[PDB]
């Protein structure tokens, strides 16, 4: 179990290394066998998706003492927590953990 | 039914009053079976034995409960209720536990 957290799978989703193919910008009319260094600028752009379908375990716990959950503070602040800024960059406050219910040992 | 009159203790029976019986079947209860509690069955057959009490514990910072520490209400759980003329009855099957080694290498 990888020690920073997670799955440990002996064989994980593969990794997928994207390049943008070279296009030599003008090769001498004079043969020359060298690598042809000069390439023009260019990037690219796109959009990329990943649906990775979670399987879940519900829990039936006969607890009485009501659970103890995860939940924002109601209290008048400048910012709603995990929203976007005045100028746009989108905040996380704190980490959230995934141990809130509680099981018998 | 025990009556207490001037000190004069008169045991009779009561034919309508009813015993409870459940078994945690989900362990969704604090298993206390585990520690050779002394309340187990009378190791000689005649033997008549108490039967022990049920009490768990919980989260204790201290001697103050937490907000993890959970409260099971037992007769939240679906019982049966017997009352002289009934029997109780569950068959288990013991999971695959290995072969217990009985002998001296």
């Amino acid at each position: 179990s990888p020690l920073m957290g997670g799955f440990g799978m002996k064989h994980p989703p593969p990794q997928i290394l994207i390049k943008n193919t070279p296009v030599p910008a003008d090769p001498p009319t004079a043969f020359n066998k060298d690598k042809l260094n000069s390439f023009i600028t260019q990037y690219s752009t796109g959009q990329v998706s990943v649906e990775i379908e979670w399987e879940l375990q519900k829990e039936n716990s006969k607890r009485w003492n009501p659970e103890i959950q995860y939940t924002s503070n109601y209290y008048k602040s400048n910012n709603v927590e995990f929203a976007v800024n005045t100028e746009g960059v989108y905040s996380e406050p704190r980490p959230i953990g995934t141990r809130y219910l509680t099981r018998n040992l | 039914e025990v009556t207490d009159n001037n000190g004069v203790k008169t045991i009779a029976n009561n034919l309508t009053s009813t015993v409870q019986v459940f078994t945690d079947s989900d362990y969704q209860l604090p298993y206390v079976l585990g520690s050779a509690h002394e309340g187990c069955l009378p190791p000689f057959p005649a033997d008549v034995f108490m039967i022990p009490q049920y009490g768990y514990l919980t989260l204790n910072d201290g001697s103050q409960a937490v907000g993890r520490s959970s409260f099971y209400c037992l007769e939240y759980f679906p019982s049966q209720m017997l009352r002289t003329g009934n029997n109780f009855q569950f068959s288990y099957e013991f999971e695959n536990v290995p072969f217990h080694s009985s002998y001296a290498h």
